């Protein structure tokens, strides 16, 4: 399986694939209580789904590396803080899965803990649904 | 003499009761340290059922101390002998 994040023909491939991913649905419900009955409930909406990654950029040509040519880590980091401070709508795909989506991203921290110069990174995506105005 | 007007004196109830509780009636509220008992006037009221409970809310006036047993002694009158 491959990771994407894609803005048009702008493409970013994530060089180490993460140990796992997991996809957050939820559905709204309202409850009201009736005399003597007791409780009752409607459906009310779907929630946007959320999705977290963490994995690392590496500093070197490793042999579980996805790919090579990737660039540096904190070229990576640079090119996605700059899609995070314009609040672009970024397209995110996993290959043989369901997922692919367009997203916006939430949040993002990196940070360096050994002698090796690789950088850790956390990525939190949101759902992202457009707004249909009607016109007459 | 019934321009005159003296100090007001009021209670704000909360409580537990039956559906015979209206404005412009007569309730009765006992003085707990003192064991004494007086009557008010209801000037306000208001009835809830929800969730399985009811309680009510008064606003009550003060008339006066209840007189214990009997003020003027109220006695059947009657005769010693029937015939």
């Amino acid at each position: 399986m491959e990771m994407w994040l894609r803005q048009a023909e702008d493409r970013f491939r994530f060089p180490v694939f993460p140990s796992s991913f997991s996809i957050n649905g939820k559905a709204a419900v309202n409850s009201s209580s009736i005399l003597k009955i007791g409780e009752i409930a409607t459906f009310g909406g779907v929630a946007l789904k959320s999705i977290s990654i963490s994995s690392f950029f590496p500093n070197k040509d490793y042999t579980f590396c996805d790919y090579t040519g990737f660039p540096s880590p904190y070229d990576c980091v640079n090119k996605i803080e700059k899609w995070m401070k314009e609040g672009f709508i970024l397209r995110f795909t996993i290959t043989e899965t369901n997922i692919n989506m367009e997203v916006i991203i939430e949040g993002f921290s990196y940070e360096e803990r050994d002698g090796t110069r690789d950088v850790y990174f956390t990525l939190d995506l949101k759902e992202y649904k457009r707004i249909k105005i009607p016109k007459v | 003499d019934s321009e005159f007007n003296g100090i007001e004196k009021s209670c704000s109830l909360k409580g537990y009761g039956d559906v015979s509780c209206i404005t412009g009636r007569g309730v009765k509220v006992k003085d707990s340290y003192t064991k004494l008992v007086g009557l008010f006037y209801i000037d306000t009221d208001k009835h809830t059922w929800q969730n399985g409970e009811y309680q009510i809310e008064l606003e009550l006036n003060f008339q006066n101390l209840m007189d214990e047993k009997s003020a003027g002694q109220d006695e059947p009158k009657e005769e010693s002998n029937l015939g």
